[PDB]
């Protein structure tokens, strides 16, 4: 606990499921400049500030980043105790926030604008920690690869980051069918294992 | 009517039933 | 020069050229148990050492369930085992294969 | 009316392990009868063993009935009628496709 | 009274010194279990560990080979006083004449 | 004599439980030193009081 109440007007307020993250914002025309020198984490809608867990080397200079949100929608069924009581309740339930630095700190309105997928900072509400993501560049070109053709694939609950070309992508139907087929194969093998003839058998 | 509703909302073959091989080596209709 | 976080793997040369793993990945006809990884288990207790409750009868008794119940699944598996559409472990379809066919 | 669900003879699917279970149960019953004739066990033990083993076999068959339908033939008409709630029960379907 | 069944075909390996010998109600010999034990079903590719600490009946022996879904043990954890307990009597009838 | 589904504590009951296995009988035969033909005849032995010749 810092024990002093900061002025949240000069900070970036990022809301999470169980936490609120504050990052100092330098004066800028477009609110996309972040200062990672001063940062605080608070309980949900609480004015008791604290120091977050810095688990990775944080940038010590002003950088222009793009915020994103990661989570799952919780569509519940609230009890109906009134005539016009709502039939459903939908919540975004953000879990991880991704900060993607702009290439060369360029503005969004510039003629050449690209996102630097090599410097990703994630924020976790469960662990109350901010760390730097580990990406696996696989696009040919090394460090001279053009940033106008890049695709960042995020899987495994925000733990796997890969940079692949834009043309080499899979449609949503493909990945959905892949995961469904994998789960179905695993469950079918689990079900058929208990049969006394599973040993002398063949999956066709 | 319960049988009809169950047939309507049952679903579709999702895993090994819909495809013989893994789609890794490799839904379609879009309606507005 | 490269940082700990920024990994570089330009050459993707990881291929499961082994037949069993390739068929398991691509969903091709392959045995459920890898024949290479099969381990010969040691000899268990003989019929004499087991108790009388678990001791099998010396002469094979008669039962109405000694034969295998005929089914459409077995006939269709025998029909499609020919012409090379599917491959079965042996010459006669087993119950696990009949269930898999009932599914697919 | 459009789908026209129906039930047939081959549509009553038994679990793929009924034969093995019934065979081992009757084998144990015959072994126990032979040993009862020898004098190793008395009448009440034979009665308890038979009742318990057959009740356990029937209960295991009824327990494995539903997962078999869900995994192997999810769109089975009997399974649809039982799971939807239209007509039937687990006990009643056990009489049809089990024991 | 839940019945533990073998997950797959294989040999049973356990330490017989911890279990106490006893006689089951079915006239069969078994090992009484009173402490949490670990038994291993040794199969071609995998090992399985399933057992429950409280008073149970082990109807198998060490190094014995068992097939899938056979009754390895009987948990028998459910035990309580029965107010409806009845002293039912059964008679044994002679099957041959003599002295 | 002891009961049903109770841990056997009598020495003769545990002895018979171990004797239910053929290997234990073979081990006991080897320990006693008698032959198999002698062990077969030991079963057919008159027990109780034996009259004087």
């Amino acid at each position: 606990i810092v024990d002093y109440r900061i002025n949240e007007e000069e900070f970036h307020k990022i809301s999470l499921l169980d936490c609120d993250f504050f990052i100092r914002k330098p004066p800028d025309p477009d609110n996309d400049v972040y200062d990672f020198r001063e940062m605080y984490v608070t309980p949900p809608d609480t004015d008791i500030y604290a120091i977050p867990r810095v688990l990775a080397p944080m940038p010590q200079k002003y950088i222009r980043c793009a915020m994103s949100d990661y989570g799952c929608y919780n569509v519940t069924e609230p009890p109906i105790d009134a005539p016009r009581d709502p039939m459903y309740k939908s919540e975004r339930e953000v879990s991880k926030v991704f900060l993607t630095k702009h290439y060369r700190n360029r503005r969004a309105g510039d003629p050449e604008f690209a996102l630097d997928f090599e410097e990703i900072y994630v924020i976790d509400s469960k662990t109350k920690s901010i760390t730097r993501a580990k990406v696996v560049v696989t696009v040919p070109g090394g460090r001279n690869r053009d940033r106008k053709n890049d695709l960042l694939v995020i899987r495994d609950n925000g733990n796997s980051f890969k940079i692949i070309p834009s043309e080499e992508r899979d449609d949503p139907t493909t990945v959905i069918e892949k995961e469904e087929w994998k789960k179905s194969r695993q469950d079918m093998e689990r079900h058929l294992r208990k049969l006394r003839d599973f040993s002398v058998s063949n999956w066709f | 009517m319960l049988i009809g509703l169950y047939v309507l909302t049952s679903g579709n073959h999702r895993g090994i039933c819909v495809n013989r091989y893994n789609p890794c080596n490799r839904k379609e209709p879009f309606f507005s | 020069l490269s940082s700990e976080y920024v990994i570089y793997q330009p050459e993707q040369e990881e291929e499961e050229l082994t037949g069993y793993e390739l068929d398991k990945r691509l969903g091709r006809p392959h045995p459920f148990i890898d024949p290479k990884t099969k381990k010969k288990i040691e000899k268990p207790l003989t019929s004499e050492e087991l108790w009388w409750n678990w001791r099998k009868p010396e002469k094979e008794q008669w039962s109405r369930w000694q034969r295998r119940r005929p089914d459409v699944e077995t006939v269709f598996l025998k029909a499609m085992a020919e012409t090379g559409q599917v491959k079965l472990y042996g010459d006669h379809p087993t119950l696990t294969e009949t269930a898999l066919y009932r599914a697919r | 009316t459009a789908t026209s669900i129906s039930l047939g003879i081959d549509d009553l699917l038994t679990i793929p392990s009924k034969g093995w279970l019934v065979q081992d149960a009757e084998q144990q019953s015959l072994i126990l009868e032979k040993h009862h004739h020898y004098g190793n066990v008395h009448a009440v033990e034979k009665l308890r063993q038979s009742i318990e083993i057959w009740y356990a076999t029937s209960e295991y068959l009824r327990q494995e009935m539903n997962p078999n339908f869900r995994m192997t033939d999810p769109f089975n008409p009997v399974h649809i009628m039982s799971f939807s709630g239209a007509r039937g029960n687990a006990s009643q379907v056990h009489q049809l496709v089990g024991m | 009274a839940e019945h533990v069944r073998a997950p797959s075909n294989g040999k049973i390996k356990f330490n017989e010194d911890l279990v106490h010998p006893t006689r089951t109600r079915h006239g069969h010999p078994a090992f009484l279990c009173s402490i949490d034990l670990y038994v291993t079903i040794e199969s071609e590719d995998i090992l399985h560990n399933v057992n429950i600490p409280p008073k149970s009946l082990l109807l198998v022996q060490n190094d014995q080979y068992v097939e899938s879904e056979q009754v390895i043990a009987e948990i028998r954890a459910g035990i309580s006083t029965l107010n409806f307990k009845e002293k039912v009597r059964k008679h044994i009838y002679s099957d041959s004449d003599g002295e | 004599n002891e009961g049903e589904e109770v841990a056997l504590q009598s020495p003769e009951a545990i002895e018979a439980f171990k004797m239910l296995s053929p290997n234990y009988r073979k081990k006991k035969i080897s320990d006693m030193g008698i032959t198999e033909d002698e062990y077969y005849a030991k079963q057919f032995e008159i027990k109780g009081e034996i009259p004087e010749p």
